[PDB]
């Protein structure tokens, strides 16, 4: 048996502490190690659609209503159009969505796509591996569609306790989804073949079909680390990659906030239509809910007053729920134009902006059409082990300081590698690793005081 | 209706809802009974009681037919609350309940389900958890067998006085239940105004407990009161009118469209199959987190699962350049549509007969649908999506 | 006579494959042709301002709402508490707007303007063409302000069936906008008057005042064109990009959705009055709608009952009608935050953002005081003809492998032009148009396997 | 006395007009002074999170209540979900900000941080001076929380007037933060130590600990100012920004309208409650408010008939708030997503995307804990005293036209200072001041026909 819960406070994630250093030098903190990583998200696009048969919801055919229904026949017009406007909005969006999922151009997606890497994710050519193992978890009722009604139709399993059957007895309709799922997988294939080239230039009509590792090597340029490490430790950087990968498996539980998200997102949606499904029940302290048993119960005056309570409560549950439904549509609306610009920069390309994507900087990401949304991934580089090391602010020719340089996407460090006779030393800004100090890891610059005076050996340029 | 919906003659082009079909229901079918008479035969003699001394008779099984025993009465007031006056006799319950005693048409004047009177007071109360139907006759000549009291009397007090002789609370009369000063007081009021009082024990909480009553004339024709209340239960309601059954076909298995019915006077309209019948058996009626019906565990050894009954859902296509349009049944599937229907949605669907006089039915993704062309095309924009990769081509 | 309607799929549309390919080659996907487009939107800023007299609204002066409503005195106080706090909330935004709008300094604009450009959009120093034809497009009913209420009094035409006068029945009041049309167009002449500099340097606080046709050339540079193609087909760009900006004249139909969204703003506001004044109108059950009626028909105490019945539904129809104000205005402040955005980058600059502004990447755009809110166009370069050719992934010296080279802004293309001499080419990577290898297009880099083993003759340099 | 208010018209500011200009030259307007300057804004991050004892709150433990809310109890289990699911979206945003917050590594901050600038705004290690003097600047109702409940009951002052106490009347429950504001002040200096580095290389996993006031040189550099005139007006620039930092002790007003925004932020949530609290006496027409009144005063049957109504009324109360509630939770989860965005872009690094931080582009900017929210300060340099110069498109050698030249970060002006002998000067783009143009203020471009024709004496290169 379990005893106490136990009363404790919140750990402080204390960051490492560096000092600013007098004159020309300083420290600075460099990972001496790394782990590739995946943020995730989904972002809801849409709500799902319905409307209903606003006569039949209040009354089932019943010959008061149908007199009674004359006085407020406008309301249910005005119930319908909001609904219906805000079913387009929908709409809208959708069409919206896929108007910047389009490319001009794709690569083809194979087996053996992705390289060195597995890719199980990949559709079955379907579904994204990964997307159907997503479907299947999520706890949906389907709705019906087609066949639909024909399982509501008893023909075989009346245990079919389903209210996505029950629409009939409401007048509920669920609407349809606007995009086949294979074309929907379609979209999906072109994004993922519009992968490479993600930069190389403008990267906007033009279209490499460059090396999945190479790219990621390119893009690991971007964040500062030298080529002649990425192409060395290649198939260290493919397993660690792979391995991030492979975690993905693990992905599928409530333990991932956004998988969470998903099942909530589904939660809603069912929840609003099983709530006015329950307002059908609802007696309104009239004699019954029921028009026809009190029909039967009652002299024609009474049947009138109790009806009369009745729909007043039918139509104010109906106009309720509208407007609900409306800025539920609205914020649905909202939700799917940052989802788009997501795809936009932190997708088809890779993002420097920090914030959003990868909390690793940001490499490679990919999206994914999770039920009423979208899902992403972001792979990026997650630094470690991080050592302090001595940096020059930069470098001059003392005996002739017209001449100075900086480091370039790097640092000049105090030279601790034995292959290097040089006192200075550079490395990448990105990863500790030292290189020599040459011509393409610098840049001229104006002379300044914190920059060394080097009278001695400097190799770019020679003086 | 969507002209007048939107009250304009010319609807901007697109895709409507409009009112669903109604599914035609069979003609119905019933389980109520068997049972016996619910014989009246205590009501056809002797001296009805005071008010205070209630008899009551409660009838459950069985069968009846009201109008005849009201033959034998004079009705000189029939009033009703949450109930007419037919209904009462046409519907089925789970009891049938009536109270009766004497009382005159002078005083007939306190009796009401609303009365403040003193026989509402001390004498009698009717709960408003039933539909009541009161009536108020006179006996003929003819029904000799039937004796007539003294005088008619009740209680106009019932209080109990505080042990310290100052202070008194009344006990005005429970629902359907008689007074406890009926404990003390004469099974007739002797003379108008006869008082007596009962030293309460502290047992009884002490105080003492004083009633009193007042007298009517007595009559040439005896007058009678009559309190009737029905019960409505689940699977109790056994108490119905007399079957009209005979000369009719072979109930309730039909089996069938959602048929209309009445089993054991449980109405409404639905779908039945044999199917698994599931905890708890001897229910019959047993119903789901909505209080719907699940199914029927039936009389004849079948469970019958309730599937409801059915609705199809339809929109309009609407393309106002050509002036012509499209309508979807969807899910429902080109088996229940045909050339022409009476379910129904709309009196007439003339609009779409337009040109569909002349076509059938086609199936689709989406579902069954009227007034289009199996073309097969692609389409860049479809103007009016029917969702999916689906397309209502101009 | 039309017959049935077809039944059809949606179309799918198939972007250009390319396949990756093994080693030291690629290729490319690259146009061959081009046009220019316009993408154009419309962002509401504001809400109809509006206010009511919280009594006159009730009951037009009778004498017993006189007493009657002292019950309820506080609730108007707060409905006037809500409306006006949220008239502010639009007067603020709509100040922040033109904070953003200023500019320090901007050039005059004359007749001209634009070059060779004709520039027809240009306001008739007014609003500008295009604002004032879609304004006069728009089917508003212009509320009054001055003379106004003059027009409601009979002062000739009382055939004015406008619900604009019908103000002084509810005692509505449309409240004045916030800036005069005419600071409106300076602002937006300022605008104009803020294009070139665009980029050059910081852009910002600097200002340029250099050729319009060469800021486009100077933004087709950024884009990827060589400017050699930009001088030599200036004639013929000058001409296919007045073509795009002559198609505006048709803009001004509901097949820009944009321009429908305006016509929606105006319905929006108008709709909502439009209600209230439906319900001056709505008798409760009531033995009227009208008290002085039911005062002529009824005994005081039955007066009584009636009016509080009609004030209770009075009432509740200007509570629900608050709230939706509420939202609508906070609506709006959002969305007039981000047409200020798309304003500082999408207009004001030239993005490389993509997402928004054009979908041909993005050179120039303009925005526009729409009615309610602004309406943006965005001008871009839609690439067409695409070919595949060779491309290096790039080139180094074989006998002196320490020397590689990579194409800057555009590609090593295997050369298929008879001027060049050179095994490859150069080609600015925006657009198909082959070039001399040179020193200015390209960059010296690390060696790497897929580089070309040059063992031959290289300019840039010679070895 | 005063007399009469003065009817005028809005003044225009108008921008100072440049001329585009024909053939090799043009105008450029460009600053020959400025000043540093903050702006400033509040960001709401959170609604004061509440619940509330949904019984109590209807009735105080009454009998009749005790069988009458059987029949709705469904309807508070109801208004917990919803208040409850918003108390925890409040809670997520929280941690979610929190997330971002956190660095890997900072600076420690001492007393004398910041170098030359005095940082009197620095915590007196509390919160940041700043903080503490807004916080006190406030007309805050302090929640009670620890003692809280025990200045409720009766220990000396009862003249405690606060609301605050009232609570426990109504079952209102002001639930807790959840941040430890001693943690958000660590927080908040972690946010303080990742200065510096800003820029330099990526700047992200790297920590450089660089001169705050080269820092901001660095910034400068990349505003475009060159570095000699950085230097040699070092002592200058630091007082004119310690001027602008000394200006915020004047922002303790609600002239500064984010100080205004952050009492309404107070007032919003305050409000709420008081509102809540005045229902409690608000007798529905009902024999009293009190139902221990109308026990006292009624028959059984009639105590049910008006505590029926008393429940209506105090349920729908109760309903209306939680909605509003709901909007408002999800309206500050929207504006800290906001807030933190500003963090990552507008704070912890520079930002060139003009629009937001400061209005004099942007150099540094710090961000405080103000109550339920976050308020920032964006450091920027602000223009002014414009001259026009004339500038040169580029140049080129008349003998060589194959070279030519276009300044970097700057512009070609024709000499007008007397150290200079040569024809053409440069000066950085930022600001006037001329150079000598040399090879790292210029880079070489192909040929235009606006480039000058110069034959005579380039340095860079000496052709």
């Amino acid at each position: 048996v379990p005893g106490e819960m136990r009363l404790a406070s919140i750990a402080f994630n204390h960051p490492i502490q560096v000092d600013q250093l007098n004159s020309s030098y300083f420290k600075l903190s460099i990972p001496t190690n790394f782990s590739f990583g995946v943020t995730q998200e989904y972002i809801q696009t849409t709500i799902q659609k319905v409307t209903v048969d606003c006569k039949q919801y209040v009354c089932n055919g019943f010959q008061k209503c149908e007199q009674l229904l004359r006085e407020y026949g406008q309301f249910c017009s005005k119930i319908n159009q909001a609904l219906h406007g805000a079913n387009l909005r929908q709409d809208d969006s959708v069409r919206n969505l896929f108007a910047s999922v389009k490319s001009s151009q794709s690569s083809p997606i194979i087996p053996g796509f992705g390289g060195d890497f597995n890719l199980t994710l990949l559709e079955p050519v379907a579904r994204s591996a990964i997307e159907d193992l997503l479907f299947d978890k999520v706890t949906i009722a389907d709705p019906g569609y087609m066949q639909g009604y024909d399982d509501c139709m008893q023909q075989g399993p009346a245990s079919a306790r389903d209210l996505i059957c029950a629409q009939y007895v409401a007048g509920y309709k669920v609407l349809p989804p606007l995009m086949d799922v294979n074309m929907e997988a379609a979209y999906t294939s072109s994004l993922l073949g519009s992968i490479a080239g993600v930069g190389w230039t403008a990267g906007l009509s033009s279209f490499a079909a460059i090396p999945f590792a190479q790219s990621i090597f390119y893009r690991l340029n971007g964040v500062g680390i030298t080529q002649q490490v990425l192409s060395e430790n290649q198939k260290l950087i493919a397993n660690k990659f792979n391995q991030a990968l492979g975690a993905m498996q693990t992905g599928f539980t409530t333990t991932n906030e956004a998988f969470h998200k998903v099942q909530d997102a589904v939660n809603n949606n069912a929840q609003a239509l099983s709530k006015l499904a329950s307002e059908l029940s609802n007696t309104f302290g009239a004699i019954s809910a029921s028009i026809g048993d009190i029909i039967q119960r009652l002299d024609p005056p009474e049947q009138d007053a109790q009806i009369d309570r009745l729909i007043n409560g039918r139509l104010t549950t109906l106009n309720a729920f509208v407007a609900q439904q409306l800025v539920r549509s609205e914020s649905a609306a909202l939700s799917a134009q940052l989802a788009k610009d997501k795809v936009n920069e932190c997708v088809k390309a890779q993002s420097k902006r920090s914030g959003f994507c990868g909390q690793g900087t940001h490499i490679v990401s990919f999206v994914v059409n999770a039920p009423n949304g979208l899902y992403f991934m972001h792979v990026g580089y997650y630094p470690s082990n991080h050592i302090e090391v001595v940096s020059a602010y930069g470098l001059c020719d003392a005996a002739n300081p017209t001449n100075c340089i900086a480091p370039v996407n790097g640092y000049f460090i105090k030279t601790n590698n034995t292959r290097i006779v040089d006192e200075w030393s550079y490395t990448g800004s990105s990863f500790y690793a030292p290189e020599p100090i040459t011509s393409l890891n610098t840049k001229y610059v104006a002379p300044q005081v914190t920059y060394q005076n080097i009278s001695t050996n400097l190799p770019p340029p020679l003086l | 209706q969507l002209h007048c919906s939107y009250e304009s003659f010319d609807v901007e082009s697109g895709v409507y809802s409009v009112s669903s079909f109604e599914a035609k229901p069979s003609g119905s079918v019933v389980e109520q009974a068997e049972g016996v008479e619910c014989d009246f035969s205590p009501l056809l003699s002797g001296t009805p009681p005071q008010v205070y001394n209630f008899k009551r008779l409660v009838f459950t099984n069985c069968n009846y037919n009201l109008t005849k025993l009201l033959s034998l009465f004079s009705v000189n007031d029939f009033t009703c609350s949450q109930i007419s006056p037919a209904a009462i006799a046409s519907n089925c319950y789970s009891s049938l309940i009536l109270d009766y005693f004497s009382y005159p048409l002078s005083m007939k004047s306190d009796l009401s389900v609303s009365s403040a009177g003193p026989i509402s007071q001390f004498n009698y109360k009717q709960s408003f958890s039933n539909p009541t139907c009161l009536i108020l006759a006179t006996v003929p000549h003819n029904l000799t067998t039937i004796t007539k009291p003294l005088k008619y009397s009740y209680i106009n007090k019932c209080s109990r006085f505080l042990s310290d002789d100052r202070t008194e609370v009344p006990q005005l009369v429970n629902a359907n239940q008689y007074s406890p000063c009926v404990s003390i007081v004469p099974s007739t009021v002797w003379e108008d105004g006869d008082y007596y009082r009962k030293q309460l024990s502290p047992l009884e909480g002490g105080g003492w407990l004083v009633a009193s009553g007042s007298t009517v004339a007595m009559t040439e024709q005896l007058q009678m009161g009559f309190g009737i209340t029905v019960q409505y239960g689940t699977d109790t309601n056994s108490v119905c009118p007399k079957l009209e059954f005979a000369n009719d076909t072979k109930i309730a298995s039909q089996l069938g469209n959602c048929v209309e019915y009445s089993l054991y006077g449980v109405s409404g309209r639905g779908v039945f199959q044999n199917c698994t019948a599931v905890g708890v058996r001897q229910q019959r009626f047993v119903y789901d987190a909505y209080q719907n019906l699940v199914g029927y565990y039936s009389d004849d050894g079948n469970y019958y699962c309730l599937r409801a009954c059915v609705s199809v859902p339809v929109s309009v296509i609407y393309d106002k350049e050509t002036k012509t349009h499209a309508t979807l049944f969807g899910s429902v599937a080109c088996e229940h549509i045909s050339s022409t229907m009476s379910q129904y949605s709309r009196s007439t669907r003339s609009m779409l007969k337009r040109r569909d006089s002349t076509y059938g039915p086609l199936q689709t993704p989406v579902g069954c649908v009227l007034g289009l062309v199996n073309s097969s095309l692609f389409v860049e924009d479809c103007k009016l999506p029917l969702g999916q990769s689906l397309c209502a081509l101009p």
